[PDB]
């Protein structure tokens, strides 16, 4: 559990994503940035690109500050890697792992954390997170695990 | 002479049912006793008629055990008489807003030639038909602090629902109170409530 | 009559309003379905002063917003 | 379905229908509207997995057609089973994973 700000997407790549006002151009930019291949040759890269693209779309729908953008993107990538790091059912371990990771961003105590965020947005995630992916955990498990 | 069992049934509206059941027990055309707006206390009263053509001294079994809570059948016991008209009272008392359905199976064991007869019962419950007059009460004039004013307003439940109810007021200073806090209306009963305002804020 | 002011009379007006955008229209027919196929539970183009016969608005039994003056 | 531990496809289907039962357990569909939407999800699952080729738009149109069959009152081809808030919400359902997770279920349930 560390600070994931400007870890995978920097300010320049985020500005490129910001200039892409349309869904398709932004999907192209994300594919260029993530070093993913064409979605038509591999389904895994297509799934990852769709996930990140829609993520940016709804994050557009609400509205926040850029360091939050990079923190959320890097945390998504890290927890996806953790969920697909082992083939065994590992829902609760990733659950608690990133539960610990929150406090490294939601409460102000440096250098282990920093107060970039608000309680309402947090709880919004608790909400959306436990709503979708650990429900669809087996879907990504069947794809990204040996 | 040897006799069989033929299901001869009559609706509340006098509609006959086909002999040697072909329409009475067709899976597509299972007679569907759907109910109009029924409340939670005055049950959906419908009468079905069953016709006998033998003098056999035999019993019958009503399977759905007998249904409880939401369905009541009258009578529940008694061996019918030859050529006698066995009337069955169907009472439907729904417990929630969602529309309820029940399946009634009349088991007959005289012998595809003949099989058990199945009833479909469905009935809807209105959520609330409670109306307030006036839906907005205003105290015209300037009430000084420590001065109380009370007004009577009339509530009626144009339904067969003597449902108990509670009256909660959004008052940060206990300015406004209503009596009774809890009450039990009766079916189609109209109730008078008194609202007291003891405000003193400028 | 005002419980405190002698002779003064306070007048209150109540009017139901629209819970949402006033520019949201409502079609002339709420349903176009034959009166029996439902599952039961002009004069000339006179652009002049044709009285808009406001059908007495269906009595909103507990409307969600009451405009007050 | 077999045990979820022996087949991942049955595990995925059981999870889908388990989140089907746990969600709809509040705001309120009657058991009628319940089995309606429930067979909606099952039928569009079968339609989406019927071919290995991409059929997102066709299955979308099929779902919306059956949706308005369950939202409009016109017997014996459509029943006024769901409300308008409810029917827009039902439209909101299948849109909002079964055509984005469409690739996940496509990889799983297309031999």
């Amino acid at each position: 559990p560390r600070i994931c700000m400007w870890k995978y997407l920097d300010i320049h790549s985020m500005h490129r994503l910001e200039k892409a006002a349309t869904v398709e151009k932004m999907r192209e930019v994300l594919a260029e940035l993530l070093e993913l291949g064409f979605p038509e040759q591999s389904l895994r890269d297509a799934i990852i690109l769709d996930l990140f693209s829609h993520a940016l779309i709804f994050c557009r729908q609400q509205g926040f500050s850029p360091e939050q953008t990079s923190a959320a993107c890097a945390m998504l990538q890290d927890l996806h890697k953790a969920c697909v790091a082992t083939p065994l059912g590992n829902v609760e371990e990733c659950y608690r792992y990133f539960t610990s990771v929150l406090f490294c961003h939601g409460i102000r105590r440096p250098p282990f954390s920093i107060d970039l965020f608000k309680e309402e947005q947090l709880l919004a995630l608790a909400d959306y997170v436990v709503n979708t992916y650990f429900r669809h955990f087996k879907l990504y498990k069947y794809v990204f695990t040996p | 002479t040897g006799q069989l069992v033929a299901l001869d049934l009559i609706h509340i509206s006098g509609g006959k049912n086909e002999p040697d059941p072909g329409e009475l027990k067709d899976l597509t055309a299972q007679y569907f006793i759907r109910f109009e707006p029924e409340n939670v206390q005055s049950t959906a009263k419908k009468q079905l008629i069953i016709r006998n053509a033998t003098h056999v001294e035999l019993a019958f079994h009503w399977q759905i055990p007998d249904r409880e809570t939401a369905f009541s059948i009258i009578p529940e016991k008694g061996i019918l008489e030859s050529h006698s008209d066995q009337e069955f009272i169907l009472s439907f008392s729904p417990y929630k807003l969602k529309c309820f359905h029940s399946v009634l199976q009349m088991v007959l064991e005289a012998v595809d030639d003949m099989i058990v007869l199945e009833i479909e019962v469905k009935g809807l419950a209105e959520p609330f038909q409670v109306l307030l007059e006036p839906y907005a009460l205003i105290i015209p004039g300037e009430n000084y602090i420590g001065i109380t004013v009370k007004k009577d307003f009339k509530m009626w439940n144009n339904s067969k629902s003597p449902i108990r109810y509670m009256w909660g007021k959004i008052s940060h200073c206990h300015i406004i109170e209503v009596e009774p806090c809890t009450g039990v209306i009766e079916p189609n009963e109209v109730g008078d409530f008194e609202l007291n305002l003891t405000g003193g804020v400028p | 009559p005002v419980q405190e002011y002698p002779g003064a009379l306070s007048i209150t007006v109540l009017r139901p309003f629209h819970e949402a955008s006033q520019w949201i229209m409502k079609k002339e027919l709420d349903t176009i379905v034959p009166p029996n196929l439902q599952s039961r539970s002009w004069k000339g183009l006179s652009i002049g002063s044709k009285q808009l016969t406001n059908i007495p608005a269906p009595i909103l039994e507990g409307p969600k917003v009451l405009q007050m003056r």
